C-alpha cells in the first residue's frame, strides 16, 4: 500500500526530494494516456451497449395465457442476459481498469531504471531514489524524459 | 526522489471480481436510480391520461368517459390497472389487444360523424338507452355508436354503405348485441333469426347472435360484442342488418401515425415536460443506464435490474 | 335508366288471384354498390302516390306483406299475391340509378 | 311523423311565372334530397327537380331552361318557381322526400317515402 | 532462501483460450453430468404419474385411465410423449394447450360431482356407451361426463344452471357430439338442428354439430369436441341444449395452486426424493450447472449445454 | 503472461503443503520447506470470492418452461423453439466463455502472485545477496533462520 | 543481443476497448461482407423462381402463372414482395402462413390430378371463368381447382370420397365460393343455402357462403376463400357440398421433404453456384461472419449486425 | 498492459516476415534476425488456438427463420420481429466484445512475450554484463558467435 495525499493535479504522479524543493507534481504524458484510455473504455462501453433489447408492451386476453407467458419469459430472458453482460463488463472492466491501473504505476517507477539505467535502488511501494548528487535540472529532465 | 500514485479521502467503493468493495479515488455511476415520480409531458406533448377510463371505453364512448369526446394530440396514452369505466354495458369488444397494437403506433385521431342519427328513419335511435351505462344517475349507452331498436313494430332491412372521401384511414367500430331470450328479441327487433353483414375489400364478415342464459354483470345479462375495422382511403365499407345492429355513428380519422405506448400506471400528473418517461416516473437524466422500470418511452437509458453498476475511473 | 317501359297498361284479375306487373328498363339498374335501385309506388284513386317496395325488392314500413318485388338487371317484376280489395290503383315503377329520374307507364289493376 | 302539405294558386297566366312552396312539419330539413314531382290528369309521374338540403340541385333535362328549386332551411320549407308557364304546364303537383343522401361518402336509400298531398295548377 | 510453488500429482487438466487440455493442480467442477436415472418425489410430494394416459383422459375420465379417479396432491404431472389412452372415442378438447398451461400451476383438483344422474329425470343417460371406450372389454365412455341420449323417443330441451357456491375456482368440462348423418342424429336425440347454448359471466358459446362424413378413426366416424371453462366464486354457468349435449358430471375443484409442470418422459418412478428434477432423472447437486436436459422443475441448477466446464481453482 | 510459473523459475516443488507460494528454508542451521502465508490467503480469498461471483451472476438465468402446441400453429411454435435454443446458446456462450477467460486471468493471476514475491525479495535484500538465474536467492552475509523468517515475515 | 522485435509496411490497423486504429503488423479479417448479388444454385439444385407470381398463386395455378406445371426439385423459393399475381378472382387463403411454413420444409412437390373433369357428370366443368383471372386476353381460371356450376337448371348434391393411396402426403387445395346476393347464386347455384362439409380423420369443416355486399376488388365483389388440408397416407379426405364448392382437381405429392426457405426478394438469377445464400446475392466464402443480410441459407458465415471485425494476430 | 512494446524497446526492426517475434544479432562476425524459433511458435500456437477457440465457440450462434404473420397478428410479428431483433444484438454485442478484448489480450500478450524474452536474456546475463534501455545487452567480456548464439539457444 502507499500513495500521497498531498498531490492534487493528475491520477499519476511523482514524489520531489531535494535541497532546493520538496514540493511535487504529476506525469502529464502518462496521466494523459491513463485519462484518454479511461475515456476510450467508457466510451466503448457506452457505444456497444446502445443496440440494447428495448421492452415493449404487448397484451393477451384470458385464452392466451401462454403466448403472454412466452413473451414474458422472452422479455425476462433478454433483460435477464443484458444485466449480466452490465454487471459483466462492471466487473472485468474494472479488475482490468485496476490492474492496468497497477501497471502503468509499475512502469513508472522502473522508468527510471528501465530508461536511465543503473541510476538508483528500487526500494519499496514504488519509491525510487537517485544515486548521482544533482540538483534540480537531472530531475526535471527525469520529469520530461529526455535523459 | 520517489515515484508513485495519487491518493484522497473518497470513500467511492467498487465491485470487482476478485473483491467486491474496493475503496477508490473516483467512479462514475452509470446507473440512474431516482425517477421525478409524476407523469410529464413527452417533448411538449401532453398524454392522453385515461383517469378511469379504458381504451374500450373511451373508443366506443363511454357516458361516463366523456371528458374524451374532444382530445388532441398526444404522446403517449396512459390507463390504469383496473379501470372501473371499460364496457359499462356488458360484452367484448373483439380484437381488443390488436387494436391497441394498433393505437400504440398513432399519435391522433380526429373524430368525425360518418352516420348521422338522421341516416334512419325507419328506426328507433333515441330509445337505445340502457341502465348499465348511465349518465348523471338515468340510463344512457355508448355515445360513438347507436342501438337502433323497432319502429312501428318493425325492423326494416339496414343496408347502409360509407365510402372513405378522406386521404386518411378510419377505424369503425361497430358491434352485435347477444340478447337475453327469443321474447326480448322479439320486443327489441321483431325478428327471430337476425344477422349483420359487413363488407369491405378484405373485411367479408357475417354476425348472427347468440341468444342464450348468461350471468348477471352490471345488472344485465345481454352481451354486446363489439367489432372494429380500417377502412383505407378511396374504400367503401357495406353494413347490412336486420336486428341486432349497434351501427356506428362516430369514427375516428387516423390523422397523425408516429410513434406511442399505452402505458399501465395510476401514477399522478405533474404539470412537467420530460425527454424520457417510465410507468412509475419520469426520468430527467444522460446516465448510460437506468433500474425504475422495463417499459419506457422516449431516448430513454437502457434498463438493467442491477442495484449498483459502477465503473473504476481510478485506481485502488 | 331514362326510359321505364312498364308493360301491362291496364291489368285485369279477379280478387284471390295472383298478379304480376312487370316493368322493363333501357339500362341496367344496379348502383356501384350493388343495389337495384328500383321503387315500386301505388297511386289510389283519391290519395298521393305511396311507395310499396324501394331498392329491387324491399317492403315498405306501412304496407301489407302480399306485395313483393323481384328481377335484376332491367327485368323487374311486382307480385300482388292476395290482390284484396282497395289495391286499386296506377301502379308505378321508378329508378334512382341516374340523375334522370324516370316513372314507368302506369297499370290501372282495375278490379 | 314528418308530414308535407303544398301551398301556392291554382289559376295561373300563360305568360308570368308559377311559385308553389312546400313546408315540412314534424323535422327540419336536415339531411336528404327534397323533390319536386308533376303528374298530369291521368297520364304518369314526373318530376321537376330534386333539392338537396345544402343547396345542391338537380333538374330534369327537359325542363331544365325554365326550372329553379331553393330551399329555405329556417322556414322548413322548400319552393318551385316554374317560369314561362305553357298550357302544358297544367297537372297536379306533388312534393316527396327523396330520403336517399347519396352523398360524397355515405350511401343508402329508402325511396320517395313521404309525399305531400298535391296541389292542382292550371 | 528459494521461492517456488505448489505442485502435486493431479493432472486436473482445465481449457483457456490460448491452450487447452492445461493441467493445473487445483481445479473445482461446476458442471453435473449424471442423474439419478428415476422420477423421485419433488420435496416429499410423489407426482402424478399418468402412465399411458394424457391429461385430457385424466381430465375427461377415459374408462382406462381409472387409477386416477381419486388423486392425493402432487408436485408435478408426467407424461408419456405418445399416451395411447387419450380421447378413447374420436374427437379434440378446444384449448387443450391452454388448459395444459393452467394444470402447469395447479398442485391440486378434487372432484366434485355437480350434477348427479338425477339431475336428468327425462332422459336417457344409461345407455350413453361406445365401443371406442372399453371398459373390461365391454363398452363404456368418459366417466366425468354424460351422453345425453333420448328418451321415449323424444329430447326434452335441456335448462340447467350450477351456481359456484364453492370458495375455489371450478374447472367444469363439457362437449358436443358431431354425428355422421342425420339418421344418427334422429336415432341419438330426434332433432334435425340442434345447438349447445352456453353461458357465464365471461363465456357466451353457441355450437352447432356439423354433420359430415369423416375417416373411420378407432373405428368410428363421429366426433366429440370437448369444451371446458374455469368458473370463479360466486358465478354460475348456464347450460342450454336440445341435442348433441355431453354434459358435465363431475367438475374439478381447484384447491391447491402453486408451481408444478407438464413433463413429457417415459422413466420409470424410483421411490425416492430429491430437491430438483428432470425428464431423465432426478439431480439431486449443488453445482451451479447441470447438462442432463433443458426443462427440469424445482431448485435446480441452471442449464447449458457443455460437456466440460470447469473452474481453474488451483496453480499450474 | 507474467512470465513466473513455468518462467525464471522452471518447475513446481512437491513437499510444498502448508501453503501456495511458499519458500525452501536452506542454511547450515537446517532445512525443509515453509508457506508463505499471506500471499496464499490473499489467492484463496481472491479465488474464493471469484467463484462467488461466476456463481452469484449465473443466478437468475433463463430457465425453460415446456409448452406444447397443436398441428397448427407451427410458425409461433417454431418461434418458442428457436428462442428457448437462442437464450440456451447465448447462455452456453456466456458460461464457456466466462470459464475461459477467468482461467486465463486465474492462471495468469497465480503467475501475478509469484512474479510480485520473486520481487518482494528482491527489495528486500537488494545486492546483499547474489540473486541468480533459477529464482533462488545466495545472501552474501548467510541469515540464519532467525534472519531469514523476516523475508517469510516482511519484516525487514 | 539486441532483443526486440518487427515491424512490416501494412497500414491496416485494428481497434481495442481503451484505443481505436491501433496500427498492426498482420491482422486477420473475419467479416466476408460481400456477395455477387445474383441469385445462384445451392449445391446442384436450381432454385424456384416465381416471378411475378406467389405462393398461393403457384400452388392454386392461376393462369398467369403457367411455367410452374411441372417444376423439378430446387432448394428454396424466391418471390417478389408484391408479387403481382396472386388470387387474381378475390378471396384468401385460409391458414397461408403456415402453408407457407410447411413450403418452407418442402423441397419438392409432384403435382397428380386427383380427381379428372369427367367425375362431374351432373355439373358444368368450362363454365366457371372470370374476368378478373384472364388467360391471352379471354377469361380464365385457377387450373389447380375446378369452379363447379348448375348444367341444367339444378346443382345436385357433390358426394366425393378421395382415399390416399400414395406413399407419401397429399397437400389437397379446395374452397368456398362467396356469392354477392340471392340472385347471383341463384344464377350459379340453383339452391339458396349451400354448404360444404369437409372430414378426414384429423379434420373437421362446416363452411357457409357469406352473402354480403363488398367492395369491388379486380372489377369482381365475390370472394374464394381457399383451404388446404395434408392427407397422409392410407388417409382420406370426404367432400360434401351441395354449393358454393370449388373443386380440387389437382393435389400435390410431397415427394422429397428437407430443408428449404421461402427466400421474398426479386434478385435477378445469374446461373452460378454457391454453398450459401441470402436475398440479396450469393456467399462463396469461409469467413466466420458476415453482415450481408440476416435471413440465409445453406453452410453459410454467421450474421452480425457490424460492418468492422478483425483479429489481431500481429504484435503491435 | 506488460510493457516494453513502447517501453525500453523504443523502436521496431524490419529483419524477417512470418516470425512474430525476434532477436538481432551484433557482433564482429555481423548482424541478422534470427528470429527466437521457441517464444515465436509458443505465440503462433497460442494465437492460432485463440482464433480457434473464437470461431468454434460461436458456432452455435442464432440462426433467423424467416416467418411470415397476417394482418390481424400484429402483436405476434412484433414478437417475432423483437426476438429476432434481440437475439441479433446480443450475438453482436459478443461478437463486438470478444473482437474488443481478445485484440487487447492479444496486443499485451505479444507485449508480454516482447519483455519476457529480455529478461530471460538478464537472468541468464546475471553481473559478467550490463543491459542498455534500446534492447542492447553490452558486455565487459567479448562473446564470439558461439558465445552469444549460447543465450538464443537458452542454454547460457
Ligand atoms: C368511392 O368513391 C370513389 C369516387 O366516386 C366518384 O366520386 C364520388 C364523389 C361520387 O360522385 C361517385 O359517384 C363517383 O363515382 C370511387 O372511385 C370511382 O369508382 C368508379 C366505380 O368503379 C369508377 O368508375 C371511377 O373511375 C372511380 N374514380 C376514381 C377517381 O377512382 C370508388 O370506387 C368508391 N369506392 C369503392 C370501394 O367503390
Ligand atoms: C349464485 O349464488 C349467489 C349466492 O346466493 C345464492 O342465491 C340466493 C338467491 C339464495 O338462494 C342464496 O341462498 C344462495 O346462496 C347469488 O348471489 C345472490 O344473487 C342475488 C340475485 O340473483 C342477489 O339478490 C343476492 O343479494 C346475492 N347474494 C349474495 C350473498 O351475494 C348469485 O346471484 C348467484 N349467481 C348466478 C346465478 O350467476
Ligand atoms: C383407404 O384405403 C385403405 C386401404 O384400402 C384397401 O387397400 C387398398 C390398396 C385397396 O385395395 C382397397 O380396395 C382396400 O379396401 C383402407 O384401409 C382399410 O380399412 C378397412 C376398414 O374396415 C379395413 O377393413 C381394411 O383391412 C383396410 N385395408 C388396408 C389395406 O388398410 C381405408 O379404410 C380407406 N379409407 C381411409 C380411412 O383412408
Ligand atoms: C484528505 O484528508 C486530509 C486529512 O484531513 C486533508 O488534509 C486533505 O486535504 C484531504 N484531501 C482532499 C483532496 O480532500
Ligand atoms: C460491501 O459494502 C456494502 C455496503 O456498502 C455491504 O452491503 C456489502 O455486504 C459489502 N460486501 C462485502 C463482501 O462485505
Ligand atoms: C430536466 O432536464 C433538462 C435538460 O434536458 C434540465 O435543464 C432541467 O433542469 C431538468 N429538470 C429537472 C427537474 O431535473
Ligand atoms: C507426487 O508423486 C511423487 C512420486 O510418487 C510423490 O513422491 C509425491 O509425494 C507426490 N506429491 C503430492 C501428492 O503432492
Ligand atoms: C484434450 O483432451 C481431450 C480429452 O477428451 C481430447 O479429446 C483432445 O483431443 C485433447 N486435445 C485437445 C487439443 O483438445
Ligand atoms: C441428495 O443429496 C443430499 C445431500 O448430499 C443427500 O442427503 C441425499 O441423500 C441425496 N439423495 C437424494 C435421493 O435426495
Ligand atoms: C513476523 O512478522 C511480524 C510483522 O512484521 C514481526 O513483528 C515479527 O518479528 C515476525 N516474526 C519473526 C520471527 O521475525
Ligand atoms: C516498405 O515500403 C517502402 C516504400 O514505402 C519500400 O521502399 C521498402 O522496401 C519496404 N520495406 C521496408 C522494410 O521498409
Ligand atoms: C479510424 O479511421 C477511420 C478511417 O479514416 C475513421 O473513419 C474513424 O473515425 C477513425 N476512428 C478513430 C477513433 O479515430
Ligand atoms: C466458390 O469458391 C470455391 C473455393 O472456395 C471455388 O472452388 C469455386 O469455384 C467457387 N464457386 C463459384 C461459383 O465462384
Ligand atoms: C545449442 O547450440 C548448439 C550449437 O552447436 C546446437 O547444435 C544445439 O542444437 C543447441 N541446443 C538446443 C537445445 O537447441
Amino acid at each position: 500500500e502507499g500513495g500521497w495525499q498531498g498531490m492534487v493535479d493528475g491520477w499519476y504522479g511523482y514524489h520531489h526530494s531535494n535541497e532546493q524543493g520538496s514540493g511535487y507534481a504529476a506525469d502529464k504524458e502518462s496521466t494523459q494516456k491513463a485519462i484518454d484510455g479511461v475515456t476510450n473504455k467508457v466510451n466503448s462501453i457506452i457505444d456497444k451497449m446502445n443496440t440494447q433489447f428495448e421492452a415493449v408492451g404487448r397484451e393477451f386476453n384470458n385464452l392466451e395465457r401462454r403466448i403472454e407467458n412466452l413473451n414474458k419469459k422472452m422479455e425476462d430472458g433478454f433483460l435477464d442476459v443484458w444485466t449480466y453482460n452490465a454487471e459483466l463488463l462492471v466487473l472485468m472492466e474494472n479488475e482490468r481498469t485496476l490492474d492496468f491501473h497497477d501497471s502503468n504505476v509499475k512502469n513508472l517507477y522502473d522508468k527510471v531504471r528501465l530508461q536511465l539505467r543503473d541510476n538508483a535502488k528500487e526500494l519499496g511501494n514504488g519509491c525510487f531514489e537517485f544515486y548521482h548528487k544533482c540538483d534540480n535540472e537531472c530531475m526535471e529532465s527525469v520529469r520530461n524524459g529526455t535523459y | 526522489i520517489c515515484i508513485g500514485y495519487h491518493a484522497n479521502n473518497s470513500t467511492e467503493q467498487v465491485d470487482t471480481i476478485m473483491e467486491k468493495n474496493v475503496t477508490v479515488t473516483h467512479a462514475q455511476d452509470i446507473l440512474e436510480k431516482t425517477h421525478n415520480g409524476k407523469l410529464c409531458d413527452l417533448n411538449g406533448v401532453k398524454p392522453l391520461i385515461l383517469k378511469d377510463c379504458s381504451v374500450a371505453g373511451w373508443l366506443l364512448g363511454n357516458p361516463m368517459c366523456d371528458e374524451f369526446i374532444r382530445v388532441p394530440e398526444w404522446s403517449y396514452i396512459v390507463e390504469r390497472d383496473n379501470p372501473a369505466n371499460d364496457l359499462c354495458y356488458p360484452g367484448s369488444l373483439n380484437d381488443y389487444e390488436e387494436l391497441k397494437h394498433l393505437l400504440s403506433r398513432i399519435n391522433h385521431f380526429e373524430k368525425i360523424l360518418i352516420i348521422p342519427k338522421s341516416s334512419w328513419p325507419n328506426h328507433e335511435t333515441s330509445l337505445g338507452v340502457s341502465a348499465a351505462c348511465p349518465y348523471q344517475g338515468a340510463p344512457s349507452f355508448f355515445r360513438n355508436v347507436v342501438w337502433l331498436i323497432k319502429k312501428d313494430d318493425a325492423y326494416p332491412t339496414i343496408k347502409i354503405s360509407y365510402n372513405n372521401t378522406n386521404r386518411e384511414d378510419l377505424l369503425i367500430l361497430w358491434g352485435i348485441h347477444h340478447s337475453n331470450n327469443a321474447e326480448e328479441q322479439t320486443n327489441l327487433y321483431k325478428n327471430p333469426t337476425t344477422y349483420i353483414s359487413v363488407g369491405t375489400s378484405t373485411l367479408n364478415q357475417r354476425l348472427v347472435p347468440k341468444i342464450a342464459t348468461r350471468s348477471q354483470v352490471n345488472g344485465q345479462r345481454g352481451r354486446m360484442d363489439f367489432f372494429w375495422t380500417i377502412l383505407k382511403p378511396d374504400d367503401a365499407i357495406h353494413f347490412e342488418s336486420n336486428g341486432n345492429f349497434i351501427a356506428p355513428e362516430y369514427a375516428y380519422k387516423i390523422v397523425k401515425k408516429g410513434d406511442s405506448t399505452i402505458m399501465k400506471s395510476g401514477v399522478e400528473y405533474g404539470h412537467c415536460n420530460t425527454k424520457c418517461q417510465t410507468p412509475v416516473g419520469a426520468i430527467n437524466s444522460s446516465m448510460p443506464f437506468h433500474n425504475i422500470h422495463p417499459l419506457t418511452i422516449g431516448e430513454c437509458p437502457k434498463y438493467v435490474k442491477s442495484n449498483k453498476l459502477v465503473l473504476a475511473t481510478g485506481l485502488r | 335508366d331514362i326510359v321505364m317501359t312498364q308493360s301491362p297498361l291496364s291489368l285485369p284479375v279477379t280478387p284471390g288471384e295472383p298478379a304480376s306487373i312487370s316493368c322493363r328498363s333501357s339500362q341496367s339498374l344496379l348502383h356501384s354498390y350493388g343495389y337495384i335501385y328500383l321503387d315500386w309506388y301505388l297511386q289510389k284513386p283519391g290519395q298521393s302516390p305511396q311507395l310499396l317496395i324501394y331498392l329491387g325488392s324491399d317492403r315498405a314500413s306501412g304496407i301489407p306483406d302480399r306485395f313483393s318485388g323481384s328481377g335484376a338487371g332491367t327485368d323487374f317484376t311486382l307480385k300482388i299475391s292476395r290482390v284484396e280489395a282497395e289495391d286499386v290503383g296506377v301502379y308505378y315503377c321508378m329508378q334512382a340509378l341516374q340523375t334522370p329520374i324516370t316513372f314507368g307507364q302506369g297499370t290501372r289493376l282495375e278490379i | 311523423q314528418v308530414q308535407l302539405q303544398e301551398s301556392g294558386p291554382g289559376l295561373v297566366k300563360p305568360s308570368e311565372t308559377l311559385s308553389l312552396t312546400c313546408t315540412v312539419s314534424g323535422d327540419s330539413i336536415s339531411s336528404y334530397y327534397w323533390s319536386w314531382i308533376r303528374q298530369p290528369p291521368g297520364k304518369g309521374l314526373e318530376w321537376i327537380g330534386y333539392v338537396h338540403y345544402s343547396g345542391n340541385t338537380n333538374y330534369n333535362p327537359s325542363l331544365k331552361s325554365r326550372v329553379t328549386i331553393s330551399v329555405d332551411t329556417s322556414k322548413n320549407q322548400f319552393s318551385l318557381k316554374l317560369s314561362s308557364v305553357t298550357a302544358a304546364d297544367t297537372a297536379v303537383y306533388y312534393c316527396a322526400r327523396t330520403t336517399m343522401s347519396r352523398g360524397p361518402s355515405l350511401y343508402y336509400y329508402y325511396g320517395l317515402d313521404v309525399w305531400g298531398q298535391g296541389t292542382t295548377v292550371t
